[PDB]
């Protein structure tokens, strides 16, 4: 359950703010009854307050409105930016650092032992987070061959046997492979190719992927509230 | 009953209409119209302001004037103290809702201060004064239970309250005030064999009393704890109940017919090693409260002394027998049975 | 009183500085008088539901409903006094009938008593032969009371006894003049 | 409240008006202001009349509540039948509560019922069965004669008949009944005076009407239901609550009032003979039957009374009246009561 | 009532096992505690002493029957 909270302003009243959240000044006294407030339900300061504290709201004190509240179908517009990077970093999730030392696996990157956790600095083990967590998720991907991992047949890519001859038939079946890599993971909307090229004994590509957007994200996750897990099993 | 917003918006405009016709525009957002919907407001403000008013004095109008006061729930509040470590360099500053708690967990309750408050330079030591965020008696916290700050400056040497908090109460239901004031208007009544009775019953040393009605006479039963009637309480009850009794009519005190009942019991046992002195005396004493607790009317039922002696032990105790108590004492409503000589057998 | 808080937002508050005679400002003053003289008194109508604070009108309807009226010039504290006590007025003893009596005639401390002469009825051990007591009959009999009262009274006072004595007792009343004596009552001659 | 008027309300609102700018000089009527103001202060007055009534209305509340002093609603009618049959019975005949009783008479049509069980003696030729009719209010109030059917069906039975009128049944109690029994409360506050023994025997809905008989030592109580009956269950409960009330140590006894039941037979002339029919007579007989049901203990019965009442039917058309079985005035005493039996009138 | 206390009886009585004596006492304290209070008294009209058993008998219910009052 969720109900919204109101905080008193200044010189306001009941029926205002019955007409902001109802709709209707009707309500005013069905907000009084829930509240339980006696009748100078909004005193000018604590001093008057200080009379009856039990029955009565001054200045600043919040006041509970029983409208069943959702934080889905909210407009994103409100929404703080702090808010919507929180969101999307959870959409996106956390997750320990590997691919440290982008040098090392990137010289290797066909053979195992290849990766390691490492350490924040902090005394705690590294984290990557948001566009950091994506990264990795799929450099691990493409640099794992597929049927390797355990209990994920189809998790990895064919690439280590793409070690073909240097014509456009091997770059056009690298890059389905790497299409398909990509269109694997739930969270890239899209991947296609941006440009490549033959120098002869070495093959060069780059791909543009556009991952879920931030609407997108932030409705997964408002979603998420009603259930409270806030975690990820894609 | 009451008139509402839009009956009053109605008929201040009828009434406007009628009065001039200079006037025409009624709609939203017209000047006229919405000085006449801030009066109807204001009206049916005063209109429910009325109704609370009534709706307290139909339930405690005519019962407050008995010196009878409902107890309202209430938040706890009480003082602490706030100790410097020097006499301040400035003016500090306490907002309102600075919060007080205890580092326990048997006070989880949370105080916080209503007002602002000020400690001059000069000042040492301040004290304020904090309120249960939760109404009921569970922010009567005791002495010394509040000792934290959440927002204080360092400066602070100590936090503590100087006195227990009692202050908090609960709600006491309409039900049960007019069950007190019932009480009250009852016990008004005089010149009755139940208002005879409850002035007897008022005095302290008085367990019971059984009031027998005769034509032209009135004999009053009483007894205390251990079944006697002391002449010192008996004139007590005499001196009380020279105010009681009807014009005319004779009244006489006298002790209840006590009956000692004496119980010599043959108890079987298993355990033959347990056999001694205390497992005898404990039988004893279980058999002398049971003789003890019967009030004045209450029969001595045999079979319910065996199932209570039984139940002392269901494997110990085998079995019991009795020589004195043959069959079971039936006595009068002002006889009352108490224990008398008690013996216990071991077998 | 939130008239003009709840009043149309565009509207002037307060008087204008470039007119001291804002006829805007005197109309919105004069409806915000009204309307915080009506809360005014919705505010102290609350004294007149309750017994222990109303006054006139209200009391009398108090009293009406409890079967007390106001006597001339009957202020309402003393009232008010009357219609409690009236209600808890005790009845059927001597107690009760002697602050009956003391209560109707203007004074407290006039002598009175009630005389019970079922006490004296002559049993055959305890009486004595020639004491005080009498045999039993008509007038030594349970069920009855002698009141004695050493000041003048009114032959409606039985009346009044009538209201407070317990129903199946008969009543007398005796008059005693050795109270109601101008001064000293002993007579001198020498 | 106050109980501020109309006229200095606006007064007041036109005066302060004056007194905030001079500009605002024109109060006449037809005028914007004055209508304003006119309305606002008539709502105000409205406000004021409304607030006194509802404070009248709750001093009313709080004085039922504080003490469960509850109004008194509408009581069902009851009364007796009589039965007979062919011959003295042999079975001792079972008749279980619900036995539903009906009239013929289509002008009465309600329906009464036992609501405890019965039992007929052999060699018994007639028994009283007290009944209670179905609908509540005066509905069943019917006059002497009208229950003459059974519904139980049983060929033993001869007749049915009700010997005297019903009376019990009424409406919902009046708010001058109720404030005379509150004064009575609270007079017998005091448990044991006269006027508390009166009241706890009208502590039962059921009882009419109380004389306290006073002796020495001594109390009666006489006591009698609508119909002027003191049924044994009636009297058991006025004694148990009376137990709460009566003084200690002084004998009491309940028993019923010496009712005395007249009848009538009226010989009345009419003017306008066309008028004569069912509907006169019966119309004479329950204004008759309303007039000696109607009062009340140690009411004297005077035979003028009812001429003029009779007579102050209709003075016109009712020409002259004579009494068949009544020649002077009946005295009650104070622990009587007269009561109508059987009512008959003959047109001329 | 009746036929709770009967197939009280009835357990008690074959519960019994070889050489247990019959005690009067034990089953009065096993009737009264159904309900301390809604029992008020029991009086048993057919027995009235202890029955002893030898180490090669044993005692089983035979018609238990009760009485309300």
């Amino acid at each position: 359950m969720r109900f919204k909270k109101h905080v008193v302003q200044h010189e306001e009243t009941m029926q205002a703010i019955a007409q902001r959240y109802y709709g209707d000044v009707s309500y005013w006294i069905d907000l009084v009854e829930h509240n339980n407030l006696k009748y100078p339900y909004l005193v000018e300061t604590d001093e008057e307050k200080m009379k009856d504290p039990e029955r009565l709201a001054s200045t600043g004190d919040t006041l509970i409105i029983p409208i069943e509240s959702d934080l889905t179908d909210v407009s994103a517009k409100e929404i703080n930016s702090r808010d919507k990077d929180v969101l999307v970093e959870l959409a996106l999730g956390r997750d320990l650092n590997i691919t440290a030392d982008e040098k090392y696996f990137n010289e290797h990157g066909t053979s195992d032992n290849i990766l390691a956790f490492s350490t924040n600095g902090n005394g705690d083990l590294d984290t990557v987070k948001g566009i950091d967590n994506m990264k990795q998720q799929l450099q691990a991907r493409l640099l794992t061959p597929r049927g390797s991992l355990m209990l994920h047949p189809n998790y990895g890519s064919d690439l280590h046997n793409l070690f073909g001859l240097n014509i456009p038939e091997q770059a056009t079946l690298i890059e389905m492979e790497v299409l398909r890599t990509l269109t694997s993971d739930n969270r890239v909307k899209s991947a296609n190719l941006i440009d490549w090229k033959i120098q002869g004994n070495v093959y060069s590509g780059q791909f543009s992927v556009e991952i879920k957007s931030v609407e997108e994200s932030i409705n997964f996750v408002l979603g998420q509230d009603e259930e409270g897990i806030f975690a990820l099993f894609e | 009953k009451t008139r509402k917003l839009t009956n009053i918006l109605s008929k201040l405009i009828d009434k406007t209409m009628a009065g001039t016709s200079k006037i025409t525009d009624f709609t939203p957002g017209s000047a006229s119209r919405s000085l006449l919907e801030a009066v109807s407001l204001e009206i049916e403000q005063f209109y429910i302001l009325t109704k609370e008013n009534i709706d307290w004095g139909i339930q405690e109008g005519i019962i407050e004037a008995f010196d009878f006061q409902k107890r309202q729930s209430k938040r706890a509040y009480g003082d602490v103290t706030i100790q410097f470590y020097q006499p301040l360099d400035m003016r500090m500053y306490i907002p309102a809702g600075t919060t007080f708690t205890s580092t326990r967990q048997e006070y989880p309750q949370q105080f916080e201060t209503l007002v602002d408050y000020y400690a001059e330079p000069d000042s040492t030591e301040i004290v304020v004064e904090v309120y249960c965020k939760e109404t009921g008696v569970a922010g009567n916290v005791p002495e010394g239970t509040i000792n934290t700050i959440a927002s204080g400056s360092s400066l602070i040497r100590s936090v503590n309250n100087e006195y227990s908090f009692n202050t908090g109460t609960k709600e006491e239901s309409q039900e049960d005030f007019k069950r007190r004031f019932h009480s009250f208007v009852e016990s008004r009544g005089r010149a009755t064999n139940k208002s005879v009775r409850y002035g007897a019953l008022q005095i302290p040393d008085v367990e019971g009393v059984y009031v027998y009605e005769e034509t032209g006479h009135i004999t009053v039963f009483a007894h205390d704890r251990n079944g006697n009637l002391s002449d010192t309480l008996k004139e007590d009850i005499i001196d009380a109940l020279q105010d009681y009794r009807p014009s005319g009519i004779m009244l006489d005190v006298t002790g209840v017919e006590k009956e000692e009942v004496n119980v010599s019991a043959t108890v079987t046992i298993s355990n033959k090693s347990r056999i001694g002195d205390t497992l005898q005396k404990h039988i004893e004493s279980v058999i002398r409260s049971y003789l003890n607790n019967l009030k004045t009317s209450d029969d001595l039922i045999i079979t319910d002394l065996i199932q209570a002696i039984m139940n002392i032990d269901d494997v110990l105790i085998y079995d019991v027998s009795f020589d004195n108590l043959d069959e079971n004492i039936i006595v009068p409503p002002q006889g009352i049975i108490r224990a008398g000589e008690i013996k216990v057998e071991l077998k | 009183a939130n008239f003009l808080k709840n009043l149309h937002p565009l509207l002037r508050r307060d008087r204008n500085k470039k007119d001291n005679q804002d006829p805007n400002f005197a109309l919105i003053d004069a409806l915000n008088e009204e309307m915080n003289q009506v809360e005014k008194d919705a505010i102290e109508s609350k004294l007149q539901s309750s017994l222990k604070t109303s006054t006139s009108e209200y009391l009398d309807k108090f009293g009406d409903w409890f079967g007390v009226y106001r006597k001339t010039d009957e202020k309402d504290d003393v009232y008010r006094a009357r219609i409690i006590k009236y209600l808890l007025l005790k009845r059927g003893t001597n107690n009760a009938i002697i602050d009956a009596i003391k209560d109707y005639l203007g004074r407290d401390d006039i002598d009175v008593s009630v005389y019970e002469p079922f006490t004296n009825i002559f049993y055959t051990n305890k009486s004595h032969l020639n004491g005080e007591d009498h045999l039993m009959g008509y007038y030594y009999r349970f069920a009855v009371i002698n009141v004695s009262i050493g000041d003048y009274f009114p032959v409606e006072i039985i009346d009044v006894i009538n209201e407070f004595k317990p129903a199946g007792v008969t009543l007398y009343v005796t008059y005693d003049g050795a109270s109601t004596i101008r001064g000293g009552a002993i007579i001198k001659w020498d």
